[PDB]
């Protein structure tokens, strides 16, 4: 309030390079002048961080220090920004706060570093498959997933879902069919932008047709990019196989990639049957690759009609007449027991006892 | 551990990048292997004309 | 407006103390269906015709009976195991019996968008298709953990009485339907 | 970036936030006077509800300047870089 | 409120909300300019 | 020094790698006569897997446990009949049957 | 691409064939202008491909 | 970037540790590649000097090298591994302006 009139209309108005909080009613100067360091003071002062001024970094054990150093080393090997590095170290410290993770195994803390890196990567909508992390972390997928579930259940942090398009782009950037290298001839080289757009459309179709839900996404991405590479030039790529494409691209062939490719080809054949000219052509899983483009051109109405006339595993679509048969309720309990004949037939005889002893002698 | 160790897991790719960026931005070059401490090597290109 | 579907309990796990020490060596020696290996595990595995029942008897008198389909069947199996232990020559008793957990299964007969479910109930759900195809939902109502599959089949666990599983299913049905 | 603080008395932005657009960023084509904000930036103070404090980029100049272009880019750190080109 | 921007190479009017990845369709350029205001501005011929 | 003892491998593409989750288990299926003699061994011993694995040298105890669990989950009447019936433990005849099974699998491999 | 101020200066440098004897000087201020002492020239040009 | 870098790589081609003999890391050939930007998600994309000036980033190219080491006495080779980023000079041999 103003000391003269008591008004609360105090505005900060700088009058010719002079900061001043003055009232807007009577113009009474409440406060004037501010003290700010100059260039000489700024250059003479040294920067000290809270990690040292507050007092931390001293009550830390060598194990936690090694964990933090490994987190930083992996974050730098992955060429992730310092913001990602900071978020990763922060999440690692937050997880270490707990005792169950504090006093855990060496592999446990390694997988903890891995999962903290993965959570930091997911929080920024960044694509990063867990396979590369498991490979660069010296761990197995089983224990990795077990410790990941344990730590997420213990913490409860937000786990954003892995976007499909980001992973699609990340995996398409890996293939070397963009620049003509000595090994790969020019016929296999295709257009990066067009192939990526085709793969994106294919994986969106797969996500909308219930193909990626419940199954690994990377095999579907591989099948989609393979179908796009074949459709961009079906003539010279009619004989090429999935294993041949993997060998040419220097990529580890996923196992269910074949099943995902077969399912996607079946969906494309259904879309062809929906279309008029294609259903008259009577194409197949080998001649639909040249018309995949026409399918994706208007896949909306095609998928709509296909759903009008759900996608489940093959083991369930085998005419499930008796779904979850009702078992016969048997609550017969008697009074308290049945008899002692069962106890007698359960008890081991002396002959069998001696036989077991002789066998295990 | 019995798990065989390899360099690819510690091949820090940001070391050289940060070193070059700093040497070109700050302009101060401190080579300890040669005991060379130079300053003012890099200067802002004057775009006055 | 009920859901119209009733789950089916496939496992009932309950602990029960006998109140006396036991000699696992003699228990396994004087029995035909006895499975015990002290260097591997310190529990004797007993089996009876209550559906799929397996008792994990210990030396301290504590035994966990699992595989039953109902609380009454689990109690009957526990009492039969206690009677077998008594006939084996030990002063075993049937005290401190209480249902510890019950795992059941159910089906909704229509697909479910796991991505949409997790985007809608993230704070109560977790979806990691790269590890387990089933989305893991954790409801606080009866403290229940549910595995939801794309096919619609849902497996519930972490309850104490059949009513808890029933009301949890009745509450989660409209969320999955919507 | 917060929107222009409209004055309830006149239902128009105040003299300080007059040059700001609907998104709080000054639009090209207008003139900038002394002690006028260009980006109504607000940053959190925690680093339970976040508490944002305003730190707008005020224009220090004796004469007026005209905004020619306002470029907006996004870096790999999800950081938004906004560059305004003032002309005199 | 629909906020419109222009691309650096495509020069197409793109509508995006707040807190979105700065990108332009049918390309991958990450330079987005703001269109000129519609308000009346007075200039002096001196 | 390594005098051309190993060969370089063109693996581990620097781009990225995926997971497997299935490494070593890779069990081997059973047969009709093998299931019959397995039910016989069950009726003869019980449920103690240690002795069953000791008497089955060519099949793992983990595989035996998996088979027993599968039988308990699918065919309960067969396990009930096996527990109803009993046979005194035989060693020489059991070794003879083991040799017969070895000869049978050898003939199968020949086929 | 031409700056607004440069364009305004170039336009101000353009002469007008109007007879000045028929007009008068604008008073102090009055930016709206009056019909007696103001002339309005519109310029609207939209370039497009042929 | 064409001869001196290769000479330095040849001078420092082999590096090994005293402990655990028979272990080494041999570089075969180092490459500089074309100027790229690490903006995209693990994807490279050509970037222009003007775009770099606008976005306040560095105009460098990813330094890649091929190497061979011994993990468990089994020689494992890598044909392309990034190790750094060398700021590319404008109007150079590998620059986009030339
Ligand atoms: N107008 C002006 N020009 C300067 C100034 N300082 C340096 N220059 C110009 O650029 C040069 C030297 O800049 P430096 O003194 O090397 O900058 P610096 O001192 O290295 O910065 P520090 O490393 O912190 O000391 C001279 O050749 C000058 O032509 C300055 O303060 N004003
Ligand atoms: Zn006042
Ligand atoms: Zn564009």
């Amino acid at each position: 309030r103003c000391p003269d009139c008591g008004s609360t209309e105090l505005v900060e108005d700088s009058h010719y390079s002079q900061s001043q909080l003055v009232c807007s009613d009577c113009g009474c100067v409440v406060t004037e002048g501010v003290l700010t360091t100059t260039f000489s003071d700024e250059g003479n002062l040294r920067e000290v961080t809270y990690s040292r001024s507050t007092g931390e970094n001293e009550q830390v054990s060598r194990s936690q220090q090694r964990g933090l150093r490994r987190v930083r080393d992996l974050c730098r090997v992955l060429q992730l920004p310092p913001t990602f590095e900071d978020t990763a170290v922060a999440y690692y410290q937050q997880a270490y706060r707990h005792s169950g993770i504090r006093a855990a195994r060496l592999q446990k803390k390694e997988v903890l570093v891995g999962c903290c890196v993965l959570i930091t990567c997911r929080q920024h909508n960044w694509p990063l498959t867990m396979g590369a992390i498991c490979t660069l972390l010296y761990a197995d997928l089983d224990v990795f997933s077990s410790t990941y579930m344990q730590i997420v259940k213990l913490l409860g942090l937000d786990v954003p879902s892995l976007c499909l398009a980001e992973l699609v782009k990340t995996y398409c950037s890996s293939f070397k069919l963009f620049q003509a290298s000595p090994s790969v001839p020019a016929k296999y080289v295709e257009d990066k932008e067009k192939m990526l757009s085709r793969t994106m459309q294919l994986v969106e179709l797969a996500n909308e047709t219930w193909l990626v839900t419940g199954r690994h996404p990377l095999p579907v991405i591989t099948a989609a990019t393979f179908l796009a590479w074949q459709s961009l030039q079906p003539a010279d790529r009619l004989s090429c196989s999935l294993a041949r494409f993997c060998k040419l691209a220097n990529v580890d062939l996923p196992y269910p990639a074949s099943s995902r490719l077969q399912e996607l080809l079946a969906v494309l054949l259904r879309m062809a049957e929906q279309l008029a000219w294609l259903r008259v052509l009577r194409l197949d899983k080998r001649s639909v690759v040249k018309h995949i483009g026409d399918l994706l051109q208007h896949r909306q109405s095609l998928v709509r009609s296909a759903f009008r006339d759900l996608l489940l595993p093959p083991c369930m679509l085998k005419s499930p007449k008796r779904i979850c048969p009702v078992p016969p309720v048997s609550t017969v309990t008697g009074d308290e027991n049945i008899s002692d004949s069962e106890i007698e037939q359960y008890l081991r005889t002396p002959q069998e006892v001696r036989d077991f002893q002789r066998a295990q002698a | 551990r019995a798990a065989q160790f390899d360099v690819v897991k510690h091949m820090r790719q940001d070391q050289i990048t940060n070193g070059m960026v700093n040497a070109i931005s700050t302009g101060n070059w401190s080579l300890k292997r040669f005991k060379m401490d130079r300053q003012g090597v890099t200067q802002v290109l004057s775009r006055l004309s | 407006e009920s859901s119209g579907i009733v789950p089916q309990l496939q496992n009932i796990v309950s602990t029960v103390n006998l109140g006396c020490k036991l000699d696992l060596k003699t228990i396994a020696l004087r029995a035909r269906n006895a499975e015990y290996n002290p260097k591997r595990f310190a529990a004797v595995i007993m089996r009876i015709r209550e559906p799929r029942t397996t008792a994990l008897i210990f030396s301290s008198g504590k035994m966990v009976c699992t595989g039953a389909k109902s609380e009454e069947q689990s109690r009957l199996a526990a009492r039969k195991y206690a009677r077998v232990v008594q006939k084996l020559g030990f002063p075993a008793k049937f005290l401190d019996f209480k249902i510890q957990n019950m795992v059941g299964s159910c089906d909704v007969k229509f697909p479910i968008r796991l991505e949409g479910l997790v985007l809608t109930h993230q704070q109560f759900s977790s979806y990691e298709p790269e590890l387990f195809p089933g989305l893991i939902y954790r409801m606080i109502k009866p403290r229940i953990v549910l595995l939801i599959f794309v096919s619609g089949k849902v497996v519930l666990t972490g309850a104490k009485v059949r009513a808890e599983i029933y009301e949890a299913f009745e509450n989660i049905y409209p969320i999955l339907k919507g | 970036v917060m929107g222009p603080m409209l004055d309830a008395a006149t239902r128009k932005p105040i003299w300080r936030h007059e040059i700001l657009d609907a998104d709080g960023i000054c639009s090209p084509g207008e003139k900038v006077e002394n002690k006028q904000v260009l980006v109504n930036k607000s940053m959190p103070t925690v680093t339970q509800q976040p508490q944002y404090k305003d730190v707008p980029i005020t224009y220090k100049g004796a004469t007026d300047s005209y905004i020619e272009k306002v470029m907006i880019s996004s870096n790999a750190e999800d950081a938004f870089l906004i560059k305004m080109l003032l002309r005199q | 409120q629909p906020m419109i921007y222009i691309c650096g190479e495509c020069h197409t009017e793109n509508e995006i909300k707040s807190r979105d990845p700065i990108r332009c369709r049918e390309c991958g350029y990450r330079i987005m300019y703001k269109k000129r205001t519609k308000r009346l501005v007075v200039f002096d011929a001196r | 020094c390594v005098v051309e003892e190993n060969d370089p491998i063109f693996e581990r593409g620097s781009t990225t790698t995926y997971s497997s989750f299935r490494k070593n288990y890779y069990s081997k299926p059973w047969s009709n006569k093998e299931t019959d003699m397995f039910f016989l061994a069950i009726s003869m011993v019980g449920t103690d897997f240690s002795m069953i694995g000791q008497l089955f040298p060519h099949r793992a105890r983990i595989e035996i446990k998996n088979k027993f669990k599968r039988e308990e989950k699918t065919n309960g009447w067969r396990i009930d009949k096996a527990f109803q019936e009993k046979r005194p433990f035989d060693f020489d005849f059991f070794a003879h049957l083991l040799q017969k099974v070895l000869a049978e699998e050898e003939k199968r491999k020949q086929k | 691409i031409v700056q607004d101020e440069i364009l305004a200066h170039r336009l101000g440098l353009i002469p007008i064939h109007a007879d000045p004897r028929l007009f008068e000087y604008r008073n102090q201020g009055d930016e709206e202008g009056t019909e007696i002492d103001t002339l309005q020239f519109r310029l609207q040009v939209r370039c497009t491909r042929n | 970037i064409n001869v001196e870098i290769k000479k330095i790589m040849k001078a420092n081609e082999k590096v090994t540790s005293d402990a655990d003999p028979m272990w080494y890391l041999k570089y075969l050939n180092i490459y500089v590649g074309l100027p790229d930007v690490e903006e995209s998600f693990n994807v490279t994309r050509p970037v222009s000097p003007h775009e770099c000036r606008l976005r306040d980033m560095t105009y460098s190219a990813p330094i890649t090298v091929d190497i061979e080491y011994t993990r468990g006495s089994q020689r494992i080779i890598r044909n392309a591994l990034p190790i750094g980023r060398m700021p590319i000079m404008l109007r150079s041999s590998n620059c986009v302006l030339t």
